[PDB]
């Protein structure tokens, strides 16, 4: 590794800031008492656990890039690494979906919200998120192709492993496209309701003369070229190498971006950050 | 009514009252827990 | 006439003003500052549904009671952060609670105008209501235990009353006020107590005769909380006019004001330290403030709440300071 | 000690114009908002006039809206209600009502019979 | 000692059972909607209490009324036995869902007192969040007392003469335009106070309510829907 930095520096700069943002958002959610009063901030805590675990996984291939201290065969060892990210990032993906359903409930039947979103159904949502995110990508263990292009610097998957397109179609029609469909359906109806309400209230006022969408849109534009180019390189069996590696790293970057965007987005989180910074500076 | 109610009571010296308040603050100052902070095990909240 | 008697009282007050040469901070300027007093949430008792509106300490300075408008009366333990009891209440609207020095009984002053008295250590071990003190027409703002048997109760029908429990009638009535009597504190010697009302005035009453011994009218608006100076010759008033004031009995004149132009919200609660150097004021601008009593300088801030500070209580020994708010979260502070 | 005395008022000719004053002491006059409240015999209390802490904004009851006027002099620490083009049923007792809180748009001044910050009142006669 | 361990285990069991009971009551408290009723006495508070009793409880002091519509239960508080001044016990009604406010339509002299009451509600620091439902009660007797004549609104409210009807729902007042101009002036006069200030965080929901209006609990229901839904739409941007 005499000149490995010209490709590894992106991974290092991404991973350190990702773990820092995860830890900052975790402490910010933990310190503020009335943050947990809302139902959604539980899912931001879920994203925070997924973000910290994804950052640790990113730190693993970083240590693989120079040291290789552990059992470093990487025929399976790096390979199952991809499994981790293929779970964990997708965990964050499914988080957005259930959040959208949450807000959709708060728009659809708004009084009976608290009787239909019990917290028991909330722990059931989180458990089915982690179980399903494991269950979809598990047959990569069963020799029928891996779902990830993460850590492509691993030369074993660069040479030996090739995509099965039936596996790819089953997982994108199994987990990715239901996420896209659910999210688009929810925000279609939510901005329908919100603009309709807004014009009515302003007309009544003149007659007497979406940070969750920002987080969602950021995640979907960042993960969009990875799935599109993933389908392309699955379809033809033709790789654009530096494009694939940059696309995978940019797809990883969403978990880093979400904490900072939510920091700017809520000024109550800014007040919790101010109180926590005054405490930690003292 | 109010005149006979408030009329009888004496009005002592304000300087004497300030001196008494200063003495009452100073005398029980040694055992004052928040004014003089406690040992970390002795502070029962800790 | 009455106006000539008021002019005579103004003359006597001017004589006490001539007795009052310089301010108390001017007098105690030879004494140096208290210094900065930081504090931190040494525990956070969470578990209320609605706004915590009043709390009371125990005389062990270990167990305490808090009451909120959900209808729960919760005995917290400060040391272990465990709730000893949570009595469900008949009416949800509760404006105060009080805790017996014997520890056996807890009072629940409510806006239903009935005071309720509960026994904690029951023979059966299941907690029910002992008696229902019903003689008031207005809401019940504050109540405190004179003894285990005698209880003083202010209310919004502008009359305080002193009560005995098994008898069930008002032993004494205190009717001097015009505005709604909304705070009260009782002295350590226990035979005399004080009460401020919405008419910007405090009356101090002998508990046997039941009459206004002294009247103080320094304030400019509603008076939300009052507290005796510890050694018993004075008291402080926290009032909606965004000013706090220290009043004396023996001089029969106000001594100290506690005001800063940037803060504008009304004082909601007030308490003293054990020594009496250190005055503690809850607020509607979300942060408790803490003042040097003898220099009237803002020593510090105790900010940890998201809403208005309803209740504020100092232990007898003087280490811990509990605080509640309308954010439903109670916190123990140093 | 809070202090409110009215001045002016009494009997006048029915078409006359009558000037009244309210003096206020024991607080900063600047931040509170002033009201006048009148009591006709055999009636309840009624709010008549409103003026803010600034004096820029102002509000009148509907009956005497175009008729009377209200002014504050915060530096001079006085309140005035002038009546112009008087009408004979307007005779009443004219209390000066101080709002309870400072820095506060709302008040709850007009009450049943008792209130801390009303003046003692003077009676005007047509 | 072992006895200290036994005391700690007992405290753990007691705090667990108490937290279990509070966790069970949390859902029933969060589910049920609380409704302050306020108003003057001649304005028919009691009759609309009787209508929700068409659709024990402590009658000492405060009166309570329970009613559920469409599987959602409203528990509605009438402040009966309390004394007349309300500067302090109206702070106690902070977290309530909606302040129902009831005005007598017919007699124009106490309408100014009701308007000052509404203005005091709207600008209060603790009551700025809460949406205010508005009711205009005994709507028929207003129409009779104006159509009988000899009772000028103009004497009490001079701005009625320089006023015209903006819009209406016509077939119910189709017998007369001038009662329409009257009652819609009363709506407009409340809404001048309502839209006077703020940032659109609480709203006024007026209803023209007769003595005999059966379904008006459902009008309460649907405008509770509007208030809670607008609260949630602000809650998206707030978090």
């Amino acid at each position: 590794v005499n000149f490995c930095l010209l490709e590894v520096l992106i991974i290092v700069f991404l991973t350190v800031l990702i773990i820092s943002g995860n830890i900052i958002v975790i402490f910010v959610f933990h310190c503020a008492p009335l943050l947990n009063h809302h139902t959604t901030s539980y899912f931001i805590q879920t994203m925070a656990y997924a973000d910290l675990f994804v950052g640790v996984s990113c730190v693993v291939p970083s240590l693989s890039l120079l040291h290789h201290p552990l059992p470093v065969e990487e025929s399976l060892t790096c390979q199952i690494f991809g499994f981790v990210v293929s779970v964990l990032k997708s965990v964050s993906m499914a988080s957005l979906a259930c959040i959208s359903i949450d807000r959709y409930i708060a728009i659809t039947k708004p009084l009976t919200y608290n009787t239909l979103v019990t917290p028991w159904r909330l722990r059931l949502c989180i458990f089915l998120i982690w179980l399903y995110s494991t269950l979809v990508f598990l047959p990569s263990f069963f020799h029928w192709g891996k779902p990830g292009y993460h850590g492509d610097v691993f030369q074993w998957c660069a040479e030996s492993w090739h995509t099965d397109s039936y596996f790819t179609l089953f997982i994108v029609m199994m987990l990715y496209a239901p996420a896209a469909l659910i999210v688009c359906f929810t925000y279609f109806n939510i901005f329908r309701i919100c603009q309709q309400h807004t014009k009515d209230i302003s007309e009544r006022q003149a007659r007497f003369s979406m940070v969750l969408f920002r987080i969602t849109s950021v995640f979907y534009i960042l993960w969009l070229p990875y799935i599109i180019y993933f389908l392309l390189e699955s379809s033809t069996g033709h790789s654009n190498r530096f494009a694939s590696f940059l696309t995978t790293w940019l797809a990883i970057s969403n978990s880093f971006c979400n904490c900072v965007i939510y920091s700017l987005s809520n000024s109550v989180f800014q007040r919790g950050l101010k109180r926590l910074s005054g405490a930690m500076c003292t | 009514e109010q005149l006979k109610m408030e009329a009888n009571i004496d009005r002592i010296k304000v300087s004497k009252a300030a001196a008494d308040l200063m003495a009452y603050c100073e005398a029980h100052a040694k055992e004052d827990p928040l004014l003089t902070p406690v040992p970390a095990s002795e502070n029962p909240f800790r | 006439l009455r106006q000539e008697a008021e002019q005579l009282k103004n003359q006597i007050r001017d004589a006490r003003k001539a007795c009052a040469d310089a301010t108390l901070s001017q007098i105690t300027n030879n004494i140096d500052p208290v210094g900065r007093i930081q504090m931190r949430t040494r525990r956070t008792l969470r578990g209320h549904l609605a706004k915590i509106y009043a709390m009371h300490w125990g005389t062990d300075s270990r167990l305490l009671v808090s009451a909120s408008q959900d209808g729960k009366l919760i005995i917290w333990d400060s040391y272990t952060t465990n709730k000893v009891h949570a009595i469900p209440l008949r009416s949800s609207w509760v404006m105060t609670c009080a805790y017996a020095p014997s520890g056996n009984y807890v009072a629940c002053g409510g806006l239903d105008n009935i005071c309720s008295i509960y026994n904690l250590k029951t023979r059966e071990g299941n907690v029910r209501v002992s008696r229902e003190l019903a003689g008031h027409t207005g809401y019940l703002s504050c109540c405190r235990f004179l003894d285990d048997n005698q209880i003083v109760t202010s209310s919004g029908d502008t009359t305080c009353a002193l009560w005995d429990i098994e008898t069930g009638q008002q032993t004494t009535t205190f009717t001097g006020h015009t505005g709604d009597v909304m705070s009260l504190s009782l002295a350590p010697d226990t035979r005399l107590f004080v009460s401020g009302a919405c008419d910007a005035s405090a009356k101090l009453w002998d508990v046997r005769e039941g009459m206004c011994r002294q009247t103080f009218t320094g304030h400019e608006s509603d008076i939300n909380a009052i507290c005796f100076f510890p050694n018993g010759n004075a008291f402080a008033t926290g009032s909606d006019d965004a000013t706090c004031r220290l009043f004396d009995l023996r001089a029969d004149q106000e001594l100290m004001t506690y005001s800063h132009d940037n803060i504008i919200c009304g004082i909601t609660s007030v308490s003293f330290s054990k020594s009496g150097r250190l005055l503690l004021a809850g607020y509607d601008d979300f942060n408790c403030n803490v003042w040097d009593a003898l220099k009237a300088d803002r020593a510090g801030v105790l900010a940890g709440h998201d809403n208005r500070v309803s209740c504020l209580g100092v232990t007898d020994d003087g280490m811990a300071v509990a605080t509640g708010s309308w954010d439903s979260f109670l916190k123990i502070w140093n | 000690q809070v202090q409110l005395q009215e001045s002016g008022g009494g009997l006048v000719q029915p078409g006359g114009s009558l000037r009244l004053s309210c003096a206020a002491s024991g607080f900063t006059f600047s931040n509170y908002k002033m009201n006048w409240v009148r009591q006709a015999p055999g009636k309840g209390l009624e709010w008549v006039s409103d003026i803010s802490q600034s004096g820029a904004s102002i509000s009148y009851t509907g009956s005497v809206k175009g008729r009377f006027t209200i002014s504050r002099d915060n530096a001079k620490n006085t309140l005035y209600l002038q009546m112009n083009s008087l009408k004979p049923e307007d005779t009443a007792v004219y209390y000066c009502a101080r709002c309870p809180a400072p820095f506060t748009r709302d008040c709850f001044d007009v009450t049943s019979t008792t209130y801390a910050y009303r003046g003692q009142g003077t009676q005007v006669t047509v | 000692t072992e006895d200290q361990r036994n005391e700690e285990k007992a405290q753990r069991e007691a705090n667990k059972k108490i937290e279990k009971q509070l966790q069970k009551d949390k859902q029933v408290y969060r589910a049920t909607h609380r409704l302050l009723l306020l108003g003057a006495d001649n304005s028919g508070k009691s009759t609309i209490v009787k209508q929700m009793r068409i659709l024990s409880g402590g009658t000492s002091g405060i009166f309570e009324t329970k009613f559920q519509v469409d599987k959602v239960n409203f528990h509605m508080f009438d402040v009966g036995g309390q004394r007349d001044e309300r500067r302090k016990w109206i702070q106690c009604f902070n977290d309530v869902t909606a302040i129902i406010f009831v005005v007598d339509s017919s007699d124009y002299n106490r309408l100014q007192e009701a308007l000052n009451l509404f203005k005091s509600i709207w600008n209060n620091r603790w009551l700025r969040t809460i949406s205010v439902i508005l009711f205009l009660n005994k709507q028929d007797l207003l129409a009779e007392k104006v159509l009988a004549g000899k009772s000028k609104i103009e004497d009490y409210f001079p701005e009625f003469a320089r006023y015209t009807t903006p819009e209406d729902a016509t077939p119910e007042p189709g017998e007369d335009p001038r009662v329409t101009r009257a009652k819609y002036f009363i709506r407009d006069e409340f809404l001048r106070i309502s839209t006077a200030s703020g940032d659109g965080r609480h709203y006024c929901y007026p209803h023209f309510t007769c003595a005999v209006d059966t379904e008006n609990a459902r009008r309460i229901f649907n405008d509770c829907r509007d208030s809670v839904l607008a609260r949630y739409l602000d809650e998206i941007n707030l978090l």
